[PDB]
RNA sequence: CGCGACCUCAGAUCAGACGUGGCGACCCGCUGAAUUUAAGCAUAUUAGUCAGCGGAGGAGAAGAAACUAACCAGGAUUCCCUCAGUAACGGCGAGUGAACAGGGAAGAGCCCAGCGCCGAAUCCCCGCCCCGCGGCGGGGCGCGGGACAUGUGGCGUACGGAAGACCCGCUCCCCGGCGCCGCUCGUGGGGGGCCCAAGUCCUUCUGAUCGAGGCCCAGCCCGUGGACGGUGUGAGGCCGGUAGCGGCCCCCGGCGCGCCGGGCCCGGGUCUUCCCGGAGUCGGGUUGCUUGGGAAUGCAGCCCAAAGCGGGUGGUAAACUCCAUCUAAGGCUAAAUACCGGCACGAGACCGAUAGUCAACAAGUACCGUAAGGGAAAGUUGAAAAGAACUUUGAAGAGAGAGUUCAAGAGGGCGUGAAACCGUUAAGAGGUAAACGGGUGGGGUCCGCGCAGUCCGCCCGGAGGAUUCAACCCGGCGGCGGGUCCGGCCGUGUCGGCGGCCCGGCGGAUCUUUCCCGCGCGGGGGACCGUCCCCCGACCGGCGACCGGCCGCCGCCGGGCGCAUUUCCA
RNA sequence: ACCCACCCGACCCGUCUUGAAACACGGACCAAGGAGUCUAACACGUGCGCGAGUCGGGGGCUCGCACGAAAGCCGCCGUGGCGCAAUGAAGGUGAAGGCCGGCGCGCUCGCCGGCCGAGGUGGGAUCCCGAGGCCUCUCCAGUCCGCCGAGGGCGCACCACCGGCCCGUCUCGCCCGCCGCGCCGGGGAGGUGGAGCACGAGCGCACGUGUUAGGACCCGAAAGAUGGUGAACUAUGCCUGGGC
RNA sequence: CGAAAGACUAAUCGAACCAUCUAGUAGCUGGUUCCCUCCGAAGUUUCCCUCAGGAUAGCUGGCGCUCUCGCACACGCAGUUU
RNA sequence: CCCCGGAGCCCCGCGGACGCUACGCCGCGACGAGUAGGAGGGCCGCUGCGGUGAGCCUUGAAGCCUAGGGCGCGGGCCCGGGUGGAGCCGCCGCAGGUGCAGAUCUUGGUGGUAGUAGCAAAUAUUCAAACGAGAACUUUGAAGGCCGAAGUGGAGAAGGGUU
RNA sequence: CGACUCUUAGCGGUGGAUCACUCGGCUCGUGCGUCGAUGAAGAACGCAGCUAGCUGCGAGAAUUAAUGUGAAUUGCAGGACACAUUGAUCAUCGACACUUCGAACGCACUUGCGGCCCCGGGUUCCUCCCGGGGCUACGCCUGUCUGAGCGUCGCU
């Protein structure tokens, strides 16, 4: 029964909720586990960025977010076509590619081509064998860095 | 402290480990120090006590400077019986009184081949650590 | 306490009319446990009233500035010999109270060195008093791996472990902190404010970079400064018998007019 | 009335394979209540919840848009935070209740049918040889069988694809083995084994010490080890361990190099000519369940039942109309995620034997019930069994002595041993049941005395006895306080240096792209402003923030002073 | 404080009840056990930190965690929450006024320059000014220090009242605007509905009380539902035997 | 199942027994654990499928705040009376 | 018409308690019933945690018992003696499965009732001996009785499970 | 004084509270994440020199082998062993073994009845008889063999 003034309030504890309470005593143990697993994955992908692949710049949807810009899922095909990277290869050099992205405006396209161009400049493709063929960079830019890149690769700053 | 996160430091766990210990493991638990004399000679602190070592009792009632030969090792009872360490029961019969190995000192070892190789292994590890410390 | 604790029986009440007492009683059988008393918080067997749960709100989370304020407060009173002595630490013969030292002390790799240091600095008599305190705990925590108890010793704030934290380790009483990762649980143990510490010049320099002086930001904790003071002249005895104030007070009526 | 193809079907203890039951914490598919709430109750709620059935895996399920949106647009699934107790549902009552965006954890994408081209270019099983054989594989050779054109394999799947011509640039990827090299993060991966510091020093307690003082050298040793346990009490140093990028030995993994056996002649852009999509499905009607989904969110049965610039979606039914957005009716896929079952560990501000699991113990035991099922009680001699030899009374159980033990005022259900209740011993009482409150008395029990308790302490006066002073100077040390702020260090407010300003850094939506570097933007200079630091002078708060001299005062030590003094004692 | 005596007083507690010593219930005695808990949500109070902000989660970076599943830090420091703005069902709209001078006819209406800038009344702790005393060992002069202070002021918070502004709504009216002159858009006056504005008070953490949802202070139904076990008793049928 | 008594269905029958949903619900019985101190009620209101209960007023406590002046220098208020 | 490092002081403004844990200390008035209920303070009490007591403890901890000595209004507490034989407490903070006379409360134990009710269905026992520590009850012998072949006899079924 | 009753205390009983211990629980976390026709889980019955229960094992039955370890096991016996030797005793566990029911498999649940191949006694393949051994569940797939049909054809 209500007594003199207060929010006529509806709690949702009518089902058997104590049967499905989910505690968080994991979380520290979890946080570590992720972190180990993270450091392992770095070490496996030895000079490759820990991050992942490079990802496009992309505007959010809706009037609300609109003004901001994130990393997207992957670079469109037009953006790869214009940059001149064969889509099947782009995956092999650490360039995210989605193929479901349309491309409406040319301002978002040329920006994302520029991204890939810049990436290709500051990328150090190792040759397949220690014996060096084409494409593969010099042993100078190799000895001076077989270095991983900490954090997201070429980060987007709005 | 102990930092190894697979050891135990848990009364109940250590005691259970102890009392329900298997024979070969008890051998190690039932170890006893060498006399300073042997400590000098072999480069070994202590040794797993055995059926017919010569031994002094260091503490208790039977604490004394006599050197009694070991009689048997009752690993179930965590104890060793020693030559003249005994007590007359009600009806005259002598009964070998138990002494815990660690409250005893080995003056003379019973050296077999295996005991010889053990002492060679312990002395070598001791001198490796002194070389590492230096 | 376990969920099933107390309810693993199947027990119905013999209703009224049997004399007895309307409790659920163990059902059937030819044992002692039959027609007993199940479930009730009062019964043997039974079920504790409001069995304890795991999702009691164990952890407790504190505003970050407040945490810092405490840690500044503890530091500030690690000065002040009175507050250090009152917190028990035998700091009688120590040379200077915010005790800062050479930075070879990063070097040491052996307790030998670390103890010798503490004896020259006259901080050993705290460690000595730690040994003296080592005794058996009172009661049930004895049988739950809290069997021995003792004093807290000298804190030792270092800037970098170059070997130090190995050296001071077996010396009972000592806790080692990084400067860059200070902790109020250790600087104010018991929630009690004083505590004799021992600084390393590298670390003791770094404090102002960590906490920021009054006219400079932290420069290491993004957006932070010291907490400002509410009153500046703390010694009110210096205030109250000033010229300025005693000039302006009526003369103290102090006769005692008894009945 | 034969023999032979195939088709559809049988039978074999035919050859060789698989499936069956279990477990069930987590997971997938069905099925599905009612207590309950609504202060009654029927819709609602409880709840797609319990019980029921089915099937799994180390996870499962989901998943590469017939998606979101309506933006300047995002771009598989899962998970968290948020959205949000919101939009919505609801006897619009009780109550119930999502999604997108946004930020994270993770991150990975693919394959068919079809349409087409390629002598079925494909697959399975036989049998002979060489290797390899405890996850039946490679290579070769057989007019040795069969599957297959009612369609196997290569190319290829919407992100387009194929075939053609010339623009370009050049040719490593995989597996079956056989070796060999570096033992490859808790700082030598995983498993096993066996190892590694320092007192039983003195004295002294103690039944026993592990306890308490002590141990000239700077402090008994060791200390990368003072976790824990054990050992006749409390142990860094007695023992096991503990610490350590410590050791050795096994085995196994994982990755590096060499050789062999095979396979494998595997691109890209540019222009032309062709090629292109899953039907009793979508969709509609419907009835029933379901959903926040409301003129139908999703799933169903039944009836109708399609199209190809089609189809689906675009959260209010319909018609017209533009836009946007996917491409359904076939399939595979690690990861972040779950885990009251299992194996193996670690920990605790938990419980400490009526608690904590039913269960510390020969517990799912005994015991009960025809059966489904129900389901207890119960830990502790002692350091050591040293568990009471022997004598004696008794048929014996039981005693009495003796002995063991530090103790049996620890005697085998024995640590401690409360209360109820009982026996006795001592004291006291007693016809209104006892017991009680208040108030005295009497007696007991002990406790404090006193064999004067006249209790102490100051100061004084007298009377005895005894050491060195005090007072004073002198020499030394230490302390305080002071102003002349005297001299110097110290710091507040102000002014002067524009002096740190570039030899002072950060911050800024201040400016400049006259600059530099990298691609109008990023980074760095360069101006500018705000903030923080050097130089000296002046004024002032001269501040407990200190030094140095001088002064005054105090105290201590030693010098002086020998006695009308200054002490001690009675 | 043990016992006994005597005088006076004196019914057995718990509980429900207008009323219990009750011929009202519970209670032979002792031991141990035994009932307002925890989570979530709200509100108010209080304490602390920061303050037009605040915030910490969730995530991440720092360690093998001995103490650590802590502690620290983060252009994540703010995605986001709450807060800093309302009001309307909604499309939407959205908290300023005054004064002065000029120009439109000052038309209590429309447009252009200057100044002030959150209105005013009453009461308001408190500050501020202060005539004037009141003396000083003498007659006057006379700066310094108070004590009081009649009288007069600025007036916090808060309260009451009157003005004003914003949104909804009505009534009455007259003008402005332009890429689109329109069933376009904008304003004015006067009422009246709003959980509004009128120089901000919140955010986070902690404790307390209260109120709820949960087993929800502890014990208690008759019932209801799902899935299983029993016809060894007994009820009836049948088969095969026995008995009078 | 009943030659019918609601009989019998393992000492249980006007719906057996076992386990679970289940700690089912209870406006109703019962109980509800230490001391001192200070304040101290109500059984009346209106509404209720309300009359053995709630709601709402009332009566209680707690926390306060804002002012007042015995610091020779007071305004307001009342279970009165004039 | 002079200075307290000296007026000698009932007031002393030069410096200030024996007193001043300022959550302290002190003075004046007034008042004090209390269920339900509310609030405050508890150097009241229980168990565990961080601090802290150079705490206590085999030269005797906890518990237990006490016609011993005291304190407190009280919750309670402290000492003496006994018993016991290994751990335990004070202070400052934090935490809670924290205080019992009742619940026809739960589990265990113990009384009064009480040496009481009771050991009465179915006719029946007696003598001697043996064994034996011991005989109303065993065994043997003798006598007297009953079941009276629809049996208190002689054999099975089911059920028991070594009787 | 007498007995009895009441009260207090001493000592003794009864009883098992309290306190102190704890090879057990309860909770939180970590890693791994493995059963079965090659017979699972579960049940049964067995097995020790003296052993009933718990445990441990399977007719090789408180265990065999192997490897590691290096003198015990022990309630009492007895023994072994040369503990200068594959070597006691534990641990590991890779080889071996694993009675009967049970998905449970020749068919039945009596522990009853069988069939079919081979072997030893029995014969001198004489079938009997006895003993041993190996097969003999259902479903399903790929093949194989034998077939069936006024199913669709062809040739004769
Ligand atoms: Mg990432
Ligand atoms: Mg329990
Ligand atoms: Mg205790
Ligand atoms: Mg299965
Ligand atoms: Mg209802
Ligand atoms: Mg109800
Ligand atoms: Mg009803
Ligand atoms: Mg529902
Ligand atoms: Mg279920
Ligand atoms: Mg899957
Ligand atoms: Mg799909
Ligand atoms: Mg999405
Ligand atoms: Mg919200
Ligand atoms: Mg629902
Ligand atoms: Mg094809
Ligand atoms: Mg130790
Ligand atoms: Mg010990
Ligand atoms: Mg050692
Ligand atoms: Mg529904
Ligand atoms: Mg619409
Ligand atoms: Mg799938
Ligand atoms: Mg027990
Ligand atoms: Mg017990
Ligand atoms: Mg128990
Ligand atoms: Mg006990
Ligand atoms: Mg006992
Ligand atoms: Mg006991
Ligand atoms: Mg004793
Ligand atoms: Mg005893
Ligand atoms: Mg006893
Ligand atoms: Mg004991
Ligand atoms: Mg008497
Ligand atoms: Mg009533
Ligand atoms: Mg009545
Ligand atoms: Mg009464
Ligand atoms: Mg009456
Ligand atoms: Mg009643
Ligand atoms: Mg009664
Ligand atoms: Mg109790
Ligand atoms: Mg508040
Ligand atoms: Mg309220
Ligand atoms: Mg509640
Ligand atoms: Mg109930
Ligand atoms: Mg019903
Ligand atoms: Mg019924
Ligand atoms: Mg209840
Ligand atoms: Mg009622
Ligand atoms: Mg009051
Ligand atoms: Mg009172
Ligand atoms: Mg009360
Ligand atoms: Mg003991
Ligand atoms: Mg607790
Ligand atoms: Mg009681
Ligand atoms: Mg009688
Ligand atoms: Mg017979
Ligand atoms: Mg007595
Ligand atoms: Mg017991």
């Amino acid at each position: 029964a209500p007594s003199r003034n207060g929010m006529i309030l509806k709690p949702h504890f009518h089902k058997d909720w104590q049967r499905r309470v989910a505690t968080w005593f994991n979380q520290p143990a979890r946080k570590i586990r992720r972190r180990k697993a993270r450091q392992a994955r770095a070490r496996r992908i030895a000079p490759r960025p820990a991050s992942g692949p490079l990802r496009p710049i992309v505007r959010c949807p809706t009037v609300r977010y609109h003004t901001k810009v994130r990393a997207g899922r992957g670079f469109s095909l037009e953006e790869l076509r214009v940059a001149g990277i064969h889509k099947k290869v782009a995956r092999t050099i650490g360039i995210s590619v989605d193929p479901r992205r349309r491309n409406k405006s040319t301002e978002s396209l040329q920006a994302n081509v520029q991204r890939l161009k810049e990436y290709r400049s500051k990328l150090v493709l190792f040759p397949r064998k220690p014996s060096a063929p084409k494409k593969g960079d010099s042993s100078a830019e190799e000895l001076k860095l077989a270095t991983q890149l900490t954090g997201p690769v070429m980060p987007i700053r709005n | 402290m102990k930092f190894n996160p697979f050891v135990t430091s848990d009364r109940s766990k250590n005691r259970k480990r102890h009392f329900n210990a298997p024979s070969h493991i008890r051998r190690k638990i039932m170890s006893s120090p060498l006399s300073k004399e042997l400590r000098q000679k072999y480069n070994v602190r202590s040794m797993p006590i055995r059926k017919d070592d010569e031994v002094q009792v260091v503490r208790g009632h039977y604490k004394g400077q006599q050197i009694g030969k070991v009689v048997q090792v009752y690993r179930k009872k965590y104890v060793i019986y020693i030559e003249r360490v005994q007590r007359e029961k009600a009806n005259g019969t002598t009964v070998h009184v138990g002494i815990h190995p660690s409250k005893v000192v080995i003056t003379r070892l019973k050296l077999d081949k295996d005991r010889k190789k053990i002492l060679e292994r312990k002395a070598k590890s001791r001198q490796v650590g002194k070389e590492k410390g230096k | 306490v376990s969920e099933l604790a107390g309810h693993q029986t199947s027990a119905e009440s013999w209703g009224t009319g049997r004399a007895v007492a309307r409790i659920p009683r163990v059902r059937g059988g030819g044992t002692h446990r039959s027609g007993q008393g199940a479930f009730g918080n009062m019964c043997r067997g039974g079920r504790m009233f409001a069995p304890t749960k795991t999702w009691r709100r164990w952890h407790r989370r504190v505003n970050t500035t407040q945490k810092r304020y405490a840690i500044c407060s503890a530091l500030a009173a690690s000065a002040l010999p009175a507050l250090v002595m009152s917190k028990g630490h035998r700091i009688e013969e120590v040379p200077e109270l915010p005790l800062v030292v050479e930075d070879k002390v990063e070097g040491y790799k052996k307790t030998k060195e670390a103890v010798l240091l503490l004896k020259k600095l006259k901080a050993w008599n705290d460690i000595k008093k730690v040994y003296a305190s080592q005794r058996m705990r009172a009661g049930k925590g004895k049988m739950r791996n809290r069997r021995r108890i003792q004093r807290r010793g000298p804190c030792v704030i270092y800037n970098e472990d170059n070997g130090i934290v190995k050296a001071f380790r077996n010396i009972p009483g000592i806790t080692l902190l990084n400067v860059t990762k200070l902790n109020i649980l250790k600087l104010a143990p018991g929630g009690h404010v004083g505590r004799f510490c021992i600084w390393t010049e590298s670390a003791f320099r770094k404090l102002d970079d960590l906490y920021g002086t009054w006219r400079k930001a932290a420069s290491l904790k993004s957006n932070y400064n010291l907490p400002m003071h509410k009153m500046l002249n703390t010694d009110l005895s210096r205030i109250l018998k000033s010229p300025e104030i005693q000039r302006a007070l009526r003369a103290p009526r102090k006769k005692i007019h008894r009945r």
